């Protein structure tokens, strides 16, 4: 039940990645999606692979 | 007529076809990827359709 | 690290996250390009029965 501008996540100097697996990041600004789910956690770094 | 008719219906099929790619339809590879990541799924469909 | 993993449902069904394009009026019996949800193309829209 929203609008996404994704460019305020993508511009983000916080990151240390910003991955992709079935888009380009800079399409999200342009896609629809249904829904979005958020999977949320905290991680060694040598695992964040 | 029929043999006809079952190959164009078939070929027309084919378009709706993975062939490993993202979408069978070319304007969601474009719509949802930038050109690197796109050449590598549009040639799935080119090489399939082909 | 904090991760979080932005899981999509394209348009198997109605769309509702959407990017942040102005939408416009729709023309119809004359050749135009369309994104409706991001289902872009190019056609000739009309009334259907």
């Amino acid at each position: 039940n929203c609008v996404a501008d994704y460019s305020v996540l993508y511009n983000s100097a916080s990151f240390s990645t910003f991955k992709c697996y079935g888009v380009s990041p800079t399409k999200l600004n342009d896609l629809c999606f249904t829904n979005v789910y958020a999977d949320s956690f905290v991680i060694r770094g040598d695992e964040v692979r | 007529v029929n043999q006809n008719a079952q190959a164009l219906n078939t070929l027309v099929k084919q378009l709706s076809s993975n062939f490993g790619a993202i979408s069978s339809v070319l304007n969601d590879i474009l719509s949802r990827l930038d050109p690197p990541e796109a050449e590598v799924q549009i040639d799935r469909l080119i090489t399939g359709r082909l | 690290y904090r991760v979080v993993v932005l899981s999509f449902e394209l348009l198997h069904a109605p769309a509702t996250v959407c990017g942040p394009k102005k939408s416009t009026n729709l023309v119809k019996n004359k050749c135009v390009n369309f994104n409706f949800n991001g289902l872009t193309g190019t056609g000739v829209l009309t009334e259907s029965n």
